DNA sequence: CGATGCTC
RNA sequence: AGAGC
């Protein structure tokens, strides 16, 4: 009866935009990104990758309530480094790793019988 | 009684309740359908006209919308019907019966309303799904659980009526209760269990998790505290990260058993400038306790800050615990082989002590003390022996439970269970009673037709030697069932009896209030007390304090 | 010694101790006059009833009797110097804090104390488990308690179940 | 799988609930309260079967 | 008549919570009904939040009639009453 | 509810991925709180689970009959024989992170019952509606769109709070309220209402 | 019995003492028995304490009894609440019960008393003596649908 | 053949009943600590023996797995709820025109059964499902 | 500054009071026959056996938000194998000359007894503990 | 259904209590909670 | 090839056992999640009932029809109806199935997923064929019919993901384990006497060296080796369940990268 | 009341396995546990699916219309 | 002359 | 009446 449609988990509803970049007020060179229609699959993966970057000082994600998909990603980088750039590299790093894994599996799969 | 003192009312709602770890203490989860039903009459002023026109455009089926527009004639325009429903151009002085929106003060209630705390103003949070959602720490004043319970919501219709709720009846204002001059809300369940676990000396957390826990606190200053460890890897202690939830200027000192400022057992409590120095955080600290972290925080920083404190502690602990986990299985009721051997024989010597007193009674050697029968003194002894037995066997079991034992963990946290629970589940259920006496001879000279006549043995008169783990025998079962039945009859009687008592008390004191001369009078103006409670102090603004002149030796006073 | 009283003095001290950055190494700038006469003035300034007449003057004096007993025991010259190690600054602040916190602790005319008292007793009565007391073991301990007793009391039962004398 | 034992009155399934009563033609003696002038009482509730 | 003059007023110089709640409510009702505001609004639109500011800046032109149990009363202005709480 | 006086509602629903998981990829259909266990002393619930797990693994019916010689040790010995830790504990991984949970979970099948009276069959809300003929007060029932009872006990809580106006509003604006004409002399409702 | 007694050096010390517990009551007669401490004599029959020692002693013994019921359960309620209840039962000079026999007979408003018990009959005798209801009571204002002199309504607000 | 007999509470008063057949009357002359403790014999002048002590229970209580390992009121609470549990009340549900009917899509016979359930036709008309359940502190929901 | 206190201690006892990652150490200085130490050490990352010789150092510097080590070119007063940061909580005097200082390293407690603490160990939210060999 | 068909009612010293004599005759567990507790029985 | 490494242990039409080395746990998990929730498949999303003289209810049957696995090999060459420019559904966004069954024999007649007949124009792509892994070639018993019972209905199968409804799951159970010796100390074993004796040894212990009793705790160590077993329902082959999982995740990460360009 | 299509917990297709299970029990004279394992129902969630299934449809088809 | 609150 | 905390 009061159940939201299941498409509302992965589908942006008119007005909602994927990313929302809000500059953090508490810390310098810190930003807060609101990802709409996303969850732990992207939140954890991106946050865990940002940690591998030495110029990244802070990286944490949270899903404020389970009812809604939206998560929040806080990034604080060193002076000179734009947190948006750190997010970009984190993403590219992931895709490169994913690309490699795809080929590696395909190569191994083709050696197999049954 | 049914029409004047109380009556059926408009702007009311009712549903099944649910717990929400992500809702604020003073908040209430309102199903969008309910929000869409219940309305507030808002007058058109230049301050709101822009919002109101948009809400009127949204109509009765979209949430931040409305149903009915009242004009300077008193005629309602039904927004769900009406040809001009999408046409309406608002005028000042007109009222708009808008839907219930986020942050509206509403009166939340759970029956029976035995308290002023069974009715509290909450901040609306319009949410999906069919249940009313509420913060777990608001559970106790309401005396609510989530096993099918239903709660009532009332909507103020006046500006002054909504002021009364927000300024008098609001949840944060109700934290420290005048009933027992202590807080009436504290940290419960998962949060209480997890907070102990998180707060141990062994509990250390790494950067990746720390930053996640840090970010979870909304108030967070954005400053990463320096780790307690800077050796091969930075490692933050549990106490450290939880201290982020505690505001600055918070001081708390306790002392438990062997607490010695060097707290060897990690007991007692020491919080300085809102940094937990030592001591495991449990019920005495974080519960609804008299001198607790909660009582202190409300008195020091204020209700609005203390209400926020529930959320911050909840958010960290719930998160840490979600990633730690906590369970309970049949394994946590299992006591060690050697322990059972002791338990079994502890009961054997008890059975023997009883036989000996029986044999003594039968030999006419037993002598009763003044005031009681030889049989009354006998029965008194047998029961003493039989209770000692259960208590000894239970202590034998509790001692054997490892710090990793989940039931022990819950008891230690103060989240659930007590000694008896451990005792009855793992060691021995014990003696059963009906009318304060052991199982009576319902049949002529016997408890059951499986026994012979004139049998006063523990087994014969309802002593459950076995634990719930081992299992009860048919005799033990039936006897425990007789004890249980008595408990249910009493429950049904107590619930009724106390209800009538409550009504009488309320009716007899209705009209007593503190007048403008600090005096306590009734509707006739008759004096009941010249100074309220003999000091003219409000009960919520009072706390247990030591009078340092009364005690100690004469020399110690002098020194 | 432990009794419910308004104004947690221990907490006010701890607050001054941190706020003013007290150090148990440097001597205080206080005086016997500053301490003794200071706390004496604080007492002369505690209000519950603000009337300037004998009856009310004495009524007011009575209400603060126990709180001043606490106040003196906690703000004695030895303790202020040897225990607390307060400065004039931290002392004058403690004194002004108590006065304000006390006036905040006072009941507000309007408080519906009758309903409050009724519900304050009525609710825990509802929470009472078993008429069969913990004294049921020994026969010379059997006195009617719980909800049955509470009923005997409230009705002013002429013929009570366990009439007893306690002779010292 | 139906077990019967019920009736069908105007299409509605009716159960006759078993009724507990004290049996008749039983002699039973009772002591009477402290104020009462009668110490004990012997009673029979003689019924025609 | 009956009354009590400004001098000899023995009641609390501090505002009661009940006095505050009614004061804030009655003023919020007026603000909600397009009545003039005696304070400089700073993005404020909520009748209660405004009344709270009008109380904070002591610009609420209202008087409390404190009744004593004999029937007599004491008139205290929102301006003179201490709002500690 | 379980078959042990263990009644409870759905708090939330989670999809397979957010749910915690076994290294076998087994996931719960239900998650009950450890806190429902100690005080309730419902040891049979725990025994049933252990037994049902061995039963599901062995393809036999579990004998959960009362006065028998079946023991937790007996079940435990058979469960370990199936390659599981004898007391029903299982290593679980956090659905969100994939990381192993520090604590092991008592996991296994248990017979649960779907009970009548669901939310949608209980949700009521009224913001003005039908009034009773005699009293001129809101009707009684969800089906008839009735008003919720603001009983005398509820009245007491509002008195204790000192909310005099909210109390007046509940008893007037919401529910009743009527305008009658009173005589200044006899003070009776005998005044003939000839409006306009 | 256990007793906290000040030692010759100042500190409170446990000094156990012989105490007699009785089945039945005759306070007046027992207190005059030589060898007892008539100052310390106690009875759970607060009515007997009232009859022998006075209304003020009755009040003390009445609170002592109410306190004990709450304390026996392990519960704690602040003194002032029970203090008020006891004082109410006490102000009339005797022991006023919290039943239709005690408080409902009091000089209070006709409409405020009919709200409890004996509803119809309370209103009949009110119409027999032709009672004037103050309307200064909670119940009457509740019945009348007016702002009662409770908290918010205790004072008047003027321009 | 007079191997079994009908006894009322009045006659129950004149007889001595054994609980188990064997276990209560064989002979006398080590044990399993997991098994519950029993009182042996002492009274050995039996006139009757119980068919099965689990027969002291009735319909609702007969559904409970191991009630002998439960606190007595939980067995009572369960008995009240079993009647609120939906399953398959009868095979002809599709043929009856009745005020309210609640039918479970996929009823499941419990993995944990009672010997008394055979006579109560529970495994043939169930009122629940064997849900894989974790006792855990997860999201705190 | 720099340093505030330094000494080589002799391990008397190593007790794991119902813990598996932490141990409470009892020690006395090799130099001063009056100086004592009571400290909780994380034996999982720094194990300490009985009768060991450990160099205990108390410093004050090598403030604001914590930055991850970042190997880059970062260098602090660490030539040790075990570092801790904590707060001072009690400065009790144990008879005339002897005095004791209480430190908490996120709940890992430290008690240092002696007399030469003097113009060094002060009332600070600061204090770093450094242990080598 | 089976349960309803095996129900008992007791109209009007200690009827609500589970008596020893109930053994093998009336269910020791199955009774309603409150008001009807001990008066509504099951065979 | 660069970063993460794969090593297949077992491979069949229905399962893949593999060691996923040189990967971050966050990745291994995000991959496990995406295989469960975000791979698009084809499933019946609409049932129009013409006749139902069956013992079962319309929606009961309808619910089962959605659970029947259908070929989802060429699922990428089928549009999501919500993106399709048609009025409701078409061949660019859906597959239409027919179920016509009548119990002719006195004996009980069974209705199988083999009985669903594709009526839509597939346009040469491998889609909508009811997945049959049955020995007898029947695959999934939809329902049973009596002497003269009848079932006549029309099914519209649509593209979708498990996140919306579990019927769209290409995958069944994913076995997932790392650090079989608990060297990382990521879990604290519950025990009575001995954790080692009481906890059964994992099959993946053979693939890692034991911790060795006389060794101090490896604090710096992190999980980089994962033992997995991806099980396919049938709609998509096992290799593809994994590949498409890697691909879907890759796409959503690229989606975020592109959203940054849009600002 | 027909074998559920797919196991509630994991999703492994079980609707195609009932008739096979029944023939394994009757014709092959095998026991439930080996029968289930021969159908490849390794995890206990898949096992409870079939083993606990009560096929009420057969009783329902017995009704005349 | 009382007799828990709520609900279809 | 019948039922849920
Ligand atoms: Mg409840
Ligand atoms: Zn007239
Ligand atoms: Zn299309
Ligand atoms: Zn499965």
């Amino acid at each position: 009866m009061n159940a939201p449609d299941r498409f509302e988990l992965f589908l942006l509803g008119e007005g909602e935009s994927k990313l929302k970049i809000d500059p953090d007020t508490k810390a310098p060179n810190a930003v807060v990104i609101t990802f709409e229609k996303e969850d732990h699959t992207l939140g954890n993966l991106i946050r865990a990758e940002l940690l591998n970057d030495r110029k990244v000082l802070f990286a944490a994600y949270k899903v404020e309530h389970p009812f809604f998909a939206r998560f929040k990603l806080r990034i604080q980088t060193t002076e000179g480094y734009d947190p948006k750039d750190a997010l970009k590299n984190a993403c590219n790093s992931i895709i490169n790793k994913l690309g490699a894994l795809k080929t590696n599996f395909e190569t191994e799969w083709n050696l197999q019988t049954l | 009684r049914g029409n004047l003192m109380g009556k059926r009312v408009d702007f009311s709602a009712r549903t099944v309740i649910s717990g929400d770890p992500n809702l604020e203490l003073d908040q209430v989860g309102v199903p969008k359908s309910i929000a869409k039903t219940l309305t507030y009459p808002e007058v058109v002023t230049p301050y709101n006209i822009d919002r109101l026109t948009q809400l009127v455009r949204n109509g009765p089926n979209e949430h931040p919308g409305a149903k009915y527009v009242i004009r300077d004639s008193g005629d309602r325009i039904d927004l769900r019907y009406s040809k001009r429903a999408g046409d309406i151009q608002l005028q000042y002085g007109w009222k708009v019966e808008r839907h219930i929106m986020d942050n509206d003060p509403v009166l939340f209630n759970r029956q029976p309303s035995l308290h002023k705390m069974s009715m509290m103003a909450h901040r609306v949070k319009v949410i999906p799904y069919s249940t009313f959602r509420l913060n777990l720490s608001v559970t106790s004043p309401y005396n609510a659980d989530f096993d099918g319970d239903e709660m009532n919501l009332h909507v103020p219709q006046s500006e002054e009526t909504r002021a009364e709720l927000s300024q008098l009846c609001a949840v944060p204002l109700q934290i420290v209760s005048p009933q027992s001059n202590k807080p009436c809300m504290g940290i419960v369940q998962d949060t209480l269990c997890g907070i102990r676990k998180l707060t141990l000396r062994d509990t250390f957390i790494e950067l990746d998790q720390v930053l996640n826990m840090l970010y979870w606190v909304p108030d967070w200053d954005g400053v990463i505290p320096t780790p307690a460890i800077i050796k091969p890897k930075p490692l933050w202690s549990g106490k450290q990260i939880l201290s982020v939830a505690i505001p600055n200027g918070i001081h708390l000192q306790r002392f438990d058993e062997g607490t010695t400022l060097l707290s060897p057992k990690d007991n007692g409590m020491l919080i300085i400038d809102g940094q937990i120095i030592f001591g495991v955080v449990e019920k005495k600290t974080v519960g609804s306790s008299n001198g607790g972290l909660i009582h202190v925080v409300t008195r020091e920083k204020g209700p609005q800050v203390c209400a926020k404190l529930f959320g911050n502690i909840q958010k960290v602990v719930n998160f840490w615990l979600l990633h730690n986990g906590f369970s309970t299985g049949i394994g946590d009721t299992i006591a060690d082989g050697p322990t059972m051997r002791e338990i079994t024989e502890t009961i054997a010597e008890a059975k023997k002590k009883v036989l000996d007193v029986t044999k003594e009674a039968q030999a006419n050697l037993l002598t009763a003390k003044h005031g009681m029968t030889l049989r009354e003194s006998f029965e008194d002894n047998v029961v003493r022996f039989l209770n000692e037995a259960r208590d000894k066997a239970g202590r034998l079991a509790e001692v054997n439970l490892k710090d990793l034992n989940n039931v022990k963990q819950m008891v230690m946290a103060g989240s659930k269970g007590s000694f008896i629970n451990i005792a009855q589940m793992s060691a021995c259920v014990g003696q059963q009673s009906v009318e304060g006496k052991r199982i009576a001879f319902g049949f002529v000279d016997r408890t059951l037709p499986h026994f012979s006549k004139d049998d006063y043995s523990p087994e014969s008169k309802g002593f459950v030697e076995n634990s719930y783990l081992r299992g009860l025998t048919p005799q033990e079962f039936f006897f425990h069932a007789m004890g249980g039945r008595e408990g249910l009859i009493d429950t049904a009687v107590k619930t009724a009896e106390t209800g009538y008592i409550q009504r009488r008390l309320v009716k007899a004191l209705e009209d007593i209030m503190v007048h403008y001369d600090n005096t306590t009078r009734n509707s006739l103006g008759n004096v009941i007390q010249f100074i309220y409670g003999e000091d003219g102090m409000d009960a919520a603004h009072i706390e247990k304090q030591s009078l340092d002149t009364i005690g100690g030796s004469d020399a110690a006073f002098e020194k | 010694a432990n009794w419910p009283l308004p104004v947690n003095i221990r907490r006010i001290i701890q607050n001054a101790q941190q706020t003013f950055h007290i150090d148990h190494t440097k001597p205080s700038d206080l005086t016997i006059k500053d301490i003794v006469l200071g706390v004496k003035d604080l007492q002369e300034n505690l209000l519950v009833l603000r009337g300037k007449n004998e009856i009310i003057q004495n009524a007011q004096r009575d209400a603060v009797t126990l709180f001043c007993c606490l106040l003196r025991s906690r703000l004695a010259t030895r303790r202020v110097l040897q225990e607390y190690r307060l400065t004039k600054q931290a002392f004058d602040w403690v004194l002004s804090n108590i006065e304000a916190q006390f006036l905040r602790s006072v009941v507000h005319p309007g408080e519906m104390v009758g309903v409050l008292a009724a519900q304050s007793i009525g609710e825990p009565a509802t929470q009472m488990t078993l008429n069969t007391f913990h004294f049921a073991g020994v026969a010379s301990k059997k006195v009617t308690s719980g909800v049955p007793r509470l009923k005997e009391i409230l009705n002013v039962a002429k013929n009570m179940k366990t009439p007893s004398l306690t002779v010292y | 799988f139906d077990m019967g034992g019920y009736f069908i009155i105007n299409g509605s399934e009716k159960v006759l609930i078993a009724q507990e009563r004290s049996a008749g033609n039983i002699v039973q003696v009772f002591k009477k309260a402290a104020p009462s002038p009668i110490s004990h009482v012997a009673e029979i509730r003689s019924a025609l079967e | 008549e009956k009354a009590i003059p400004k001098d000899q007023r023995a009641t609390t110089p501090y505002m009661t919570k009940y006095e505050r709640a009614r004061i804030l409510g009655t003023r919020a009702l007026q603000i909600s009904m397009n009545a003039p505001v005696f304070v400089d609004l700073e993005g404020e639109t909520d009748p209660l939040r405004i009344a709270m500011k009008e109380l904070a800046e002591k610009k609420i032109p209202l008087v409390i009639r404190r009744y004593l149990p004999d029937g007599s009363f004491e008139d205290w202005s929102v301006e003179e009453l201490i709002v500690d709480l | 509810a379980s078959r042990h006086g263990q009644k409870g509602t759905i708090g939330i629903t989670y999809r397979r991925e957010d749910m915690p998981f076994t290294a076998e990829g087994i996931v719960p259909d239900l998650i009950i709180n450890p806190h429902a266990i100690p005080s309730r002393m419902t040891v049979a619930h725990l025994i049933e689970c252990l037994l049902s797990k061995v039963a599901a693994l062995s393809g036999n019916e579990g004998d959960a009959s009362p006065f028998t010689d079946i023991t937790v040790e007996g079940i435990s010995k058979l469960l370990r024989e199936h390659g599981y830790q004898s007391r029903g504990f299982e290593v679980m991984y956090n659905g969100h992170t994939g990381k192993k949970l520090m604590a092991q979970i008592f996991f296994g099948p248990t017979y649960y019952q779907r009970l009548r009276h669901m939310v949608d069959d209980k949700i009521h809300a009224r913001a003005r509606g039908p009034m009773q003929v005699l009293t001129r007060q809101p009707v009684e029932g969800r089906s008839r769109d009735g008003g919720l009872r603001f009983g005398e006990m509820e009245r007491d809580c509002m008195i204790a709070h000192g909310a005099a106006s909210f109390l007046k509003e509940r008893l007037m604006e919401a529910s009743d309220a009527f305008r009658v004409h009173i005589c200044g002399i006899c003070g009776l409702m005998t005044v003939i209402a000839k409006l306009n | 019995y256990d007793r906290k007694v000040p030692s010759p050096t100042g500190e409170y010390v446990k000094e156990p003492e012989w105490v007699l517990e009785t089945d039945g009551v005759n306070l007046s007669e027992v207190m005059t028995v030589p060898g007892i401490d008539p100052t310390r004599i106690y009875t759970n029959s607060f009515i007997d304490i009232m009859e022998v020692l006075g209304i003020e002693a009755g009040r003390a013994a009445l609170y002592k009894e109410v306190y004990n019921v709450i304390a026996s359960d392990g519960s704690y309620v602040n003194y002032r609440h029970m203090a008020l209840l006891v004082d109410v039962m006490t102000t009339q000079g005797g022991l006023t019960s919290v039943t239709r026999h005690g408080f409902n007979r009091s000089n209070t408003g006709a409409l405020m008393r009919c709200s409890f018990e004996e509803t119809v009959e309370i209103l009949f005798e009110a119409g027999a003596s032709a009672e004037l209801d103050d309307c200064r009571g909670v119940s009457e204002n509740v019945i009348l649908g007016q702002m009662a002199p409770i908290g918010t309504g205790a004072f008047d607000v003027m321009i | 053949e007079g191997l079994v007999e009908y006894i009322d509470a009045e006659e129950e008063e004149s007889i001595l009943i054994a609980m188990q057949p064997e276990d209560l009357e064989p002979a006398e002359a080590d044990v399993d600590p997991a098994k519950r403790i029993r009182v042996s014999h002492h009274a050995t002048t039996f006139t009757h023996c119980e068919i099965h002590p689990s027969m002291i229970l009735g319909v609702a209580a007969s559904i409970i797995p191991f009630p002998d390992h439960n606190q007595s009121p939980r067995n009572t609470y369960q008995s009240a709820m079993g009647k609120q549990a939906m399953g398959v009340f009868l095979t002809n549900y599709n043929v009856r025109m009745d005020t309210m009917a609640n039918i479970l899509y996929y009823p499941q016979k419990p993995l944990g059964t009672t010997r008394a359930m055979e006579y109560l036709k529970f495994r043939e008309l169930p009122a629940g499902q064997n849900a894989i359940v974790a006792i855990a502190c997860y999201s705190g929901y | 500054s720099n340093t505030l206190f330094d000494d080589i201690f002799q391990v008397s006892e190593v007790d794991p009071g119902r813990y598996n990652k932490v141990c409470r150490i009892e020690a006395a200085s090799t130099t001063q026959d009056q100086c004592k130490l009571t400290l909780d050490i994380n034996v999982e990352l720094f194990p300490v056996a009985a009768q060991d010789s450990l160099t205990v150092t108390i410093a004050s510097s090598l403030t604001r938000s914590w930055r991850p080590p970042q190997a880059g070119d970062r260098s602090l007063a660490d030539d040790y194998d075990y570092v801790m940061y904590g707060t001072a909580y009690k400065f009790e005097e144990v008879s005339k000359d002897l005095i004791a200082v209480y430190y908490s390293f996120g709940g890992l407690l430290m008690r240092l007894e002696g007399n030469y603490r003097n113009l060094n160990n002060l009332k600070q939210e600061n204090a770093y503990l450094l242990i080598r060999r | 259904t089976l349960s309803h068909l095996r129900r008992t009612n007791t109209p009007i010293a200690k009827p609500r209590q589970l008596h020893n004599t109930h053994w093998g005759l009336v269910c020791p567990a199955e009774t309603p909670e409150g008001q009807a507790c001990g008066l509504v029985k099951n065979l | 090839e660069e970063g993460p490494q794969v090593k297949i242990r077992e491979a069949s039409k229905d399962n893949v056992d593999f060691i996923l080395s040189n990967v971050d746990l966050a990745m291994a998990n995000s991959l496990r999640r995406v295989m469960i929730a975000e791979i698009p498949t084809l499933a019946i999303d609409s049932v129009e009932v013409e006749t139902n003289t069956t013992v079962l209810a319309d929606e009961f049957i309808a619910h089962r029809l959605g659970l029947i696995p259908l070929q989802s090999m060429d699922i990428e060459q089928l549009e999501y109806s919500r993106d399709c420019f048609c009025e409701d559904h078409c061949d660019k966004c859906s597959v239409v199935l027919t179920l016509q069954a009548f119990g002719e024999s006195e004996s009980t007649t069974n209705v199988y997923s083999k009985d669903l007949v594709i009526v839509s124009n597939l346009m040469g792509r491998n889609i909508g064929h009811p997945i049959i892994q049955d020995k007898e070639g029947n695959g999934v018993l939809i329902c049973k019919l009596r002497k003269g019972q009848e079932l006549k209905l029309t099914c519209v199968a649509k593209k979708g993901i498990a996140k919306e409804h579990a019927k769209w799951g290409p995958a069944a159970a994913i076995e997932f384990e790392y650090d079989p010796w608990n060297k990382l100390k990521h879990t604290d074993y519950w025990y009575e006497q001995d954790s080692a004796k009481e906890w059964p040894q994992s099959k993946n212990c053979e693939y890692e060296d034991p911790p060795n009793e006389g060794d101090p705790f490896d604090y710096k160590a992190q999980a980089d080796t994962f033992y997995m077993n991806v099980e396919s329902v049938g709609s998509i082959p096992v290799d593809q369940v994994v590949v498409r999982g890697i691909d879907t995740l890759q796409k959503k990460v690229a989606s975020i990268l592109l959203a940054l360009t849009q600002m | 009341m027909i074998v559920p299509v797919r196991c509630f917990s994991c999703g492994k297709v079980v609707g195609d396995k009932w008739e096979s299970y029944l023939n394994l029990l009757q014709e092959d004279e095998l026991d439930e546990g080996t029968a289930l394992s021969r159908l490849g129902l390794k995890r206990y969630c898949c096992r409870r699916m079939i083993l606990t299934h009560v096929d009420l449809i057969e009783k329902f088809l017995r009704y005349n219309p």
